[PDB]
């Protein structure tokens, strides 16, 4: 599963229609001057896929249209065309066309050109393994600092949410509301089988009288009905069996629960080092638990560690970056979006990241923007954004030209 | 694809659930492939599966109810 192609019209600075040349399944890098339409491009995609954009007050909605020179822009859309060649989306097509269109009143998703609900699209994406319990499918500079400058307490609340705790408590509670709605059906079932059993009893007796001496249909059909009641019985037994083995699930989950939370914790930690030890070679870093109350960080760039607060500038950022990259290894996804993440670090580390993406992009798709040439090494396709008479244009360029706009 | 993937779709997207899909499904042998899994699973994905199972369970119930109603009103139908 990857983003095969993006198409934008009327969204923020892309006034005219923009058919962005189809992405590489590896790393596509987007360059252009400041205020040319980079972040605006990631927004167009976040517009179609991110949870934070699903719910839009109309003021927020209108924010997304294009206010500029010409005739008053009146609707936008962004159609994302996925490649589904690995049937990861539950849709029997090799391509899937997700598109959201937008207007003063309208805010409408289309799936292979057919209307769907926001709640559909949420379910569809969740199903492909895009969890709304995971804020790091898109990574902006915003979320790097929010991570770096974060209390060890809030860093706990994060992992608990990622690990499960929230989605678990949310489904666990969601499930029970079903089962109690089911009981009313199950009893309404069991009742019927008793009522039916009496009419079979009744027929039995009428069919004995006449043999020993109330329509003929029922008598005629008495065999079939009898056969039919034992058909339904065996289905009712399936439920009464099934009910039991759901309670046996619900308990095993409330018990493997804490094992599974800490199961997750340990794994991020393990990945945390592996990622950092790889970017800063010779360095070492680990995670740590406070009181459970919070989750902190201790890092050694050579073992003389220092607290998270007791760190530098482009050092807090890079550390927090690794933490994210580790969370990613511990719940990967088909593709990622990076809006200027290299900015906050010096070029020695800038390359160290770019180097890691080379490896990563053989197994996932990356769409990224930058100002610094380090990550141009890591790219496979090159896009130039160009502002021009208040509207943006995106175009495929060659890596030579890419070392231009840096 | 696989044994549990039928349950996955149940908790996110039951469009791909036929009547025969619901019928075919052995709930018991599925909570078993949940409780002893191939690789211990994140607390998140356990919670999802849990829902799927209960979804199928519910639909099985819904269908059976529908059928017992039809069958009963088929009977007093044939009393005259
Ligand atoms: N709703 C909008 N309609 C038209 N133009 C917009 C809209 N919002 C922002 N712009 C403008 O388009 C440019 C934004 O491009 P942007 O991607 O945010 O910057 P950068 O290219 O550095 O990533 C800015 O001139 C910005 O103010
Ligand atoms: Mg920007």
């Amino acid at each position: 599963m990857y983003i095969k192609q993006v198409i934008i019209q009327g969204f923020r600075s892309y006034r005219d229609q923009t058919i962005v040349d189809p992405f590489s399944s590896k790393h596509n890098v987007i360059v252009g001057r400041n205020g040319s339409g980079k972040s605006n491009f990631f927004y167009a995609i976040q517009f179609v896929l991110s949870d934070e954009f699903s719910h839009l007050r109309p003021e927020q909605r209108l924010a997304l249209l294009h206010e500029g020179t010409g005739p008053r822009v009146i609707s936008a859309f962004v159609e994302i065309i996925f490649d589904n060649s690995d049937n990861r989306l539950p849709i029997d097509k090799e391509e899937v066309s997700l598109r959201r269109v937008i207007g003063a009143k309208k805010d409408q998703y289309f799936l292979d050109k057919k209307m769907v609900t926001k709640n559909d699209v949420m379910n569809l994406l969740e199903s492909a393994g895009f969890s709304r319990s995971n804020p790091y499918y898109i990574v902006k500079q915003g979320k790097i600092n929010q991570m770096a400058t974060a209390p060890d307490s809030q860093r706990l609340k994060l992992l608990r949410e990622v690990a499960g705790t929230r989605v678990y408590d949310e489904r666990k509670e969601e499930s029970i509301s079903l089962m109690k709605e089911t009981e009313g059906k199950r009893e309404k079932i069991n009742e019927l089988l008793k009522y039916i059993e009496e009419r079979l009893h009744t027929l039995e007796e009428e069919k004995e009288e006449l043999a020993g001496s109330v329509n003929k249909k029922a008598l005629d059909q008495f065999v079939n009905f009898s056969e039919q009641k034992e058909k339904l019985i065996k289905r009712q037994e399936e439920l009464d069996r099934g009910y039991k083995s759901i309670m046996e699930l619900m308990n095993v989950l409330e018990l493997r629960k804490y094992e599974a939370i800490q199961l997750t914790f340990k794994q991020v930690s393990k990945n945390f080092s592996e990622v950092f030890q790889k970017l800063v070679p010779g360095g070492k870093a680990t995670l740590v638990m406070k009181k459970f109350t919070g989750v902190g960080i201790r890092v050694s760039f050579t073992g003389e560690m220092r607290e998270m607060q007791q760190l530098s500038g482009g050092q807090k950022s890079l550390v927090a970056l690794a933490l994210i990259f580790a969370i990613q290894k511990c719940d990967p996804a088909p593709f990622y979006l990076f809006d200027e993440i290299d900015q906050a670090l010096d070029a020695q580390h800038r390359k160290a990241v770019s180097d890691m993406i080379m490896e990563l992009a053989v197994h996932a798709q990356f769409i990224t923007t930058t100002f610094r040439p380090e990550l141009l090494e890591s790219a496979d396709k090159f896009y130039g954004v160009k502002f021009r008479n208040k509207v943006s244009h995106i175009d495929v360029i060659t890596a030579e030209m890419a070392k231009d706009f840096v | 694809r696989g044994p549990l993937a039928k349950i996955w779709l149940a908790a996110h997207w039951d469009k791909k659930l036929t009547k025969a899909h619901v019928f075919e499904c052995n709930l018991e042998s599925s909570v078993e492939s949940i409780i002893s899994p191939k690789v211990k699973m994140a607390l998140r994905t356990s919670g999802h599966l849990l829902l799927g199972v209960v979804r199928i369970y519910h639909r099985k119930a819904k269908y059976l109810l529908a059928d017992c109603n039809e069958a009963f009103i088929k009977i007093k139908m044939a009393f005259r």
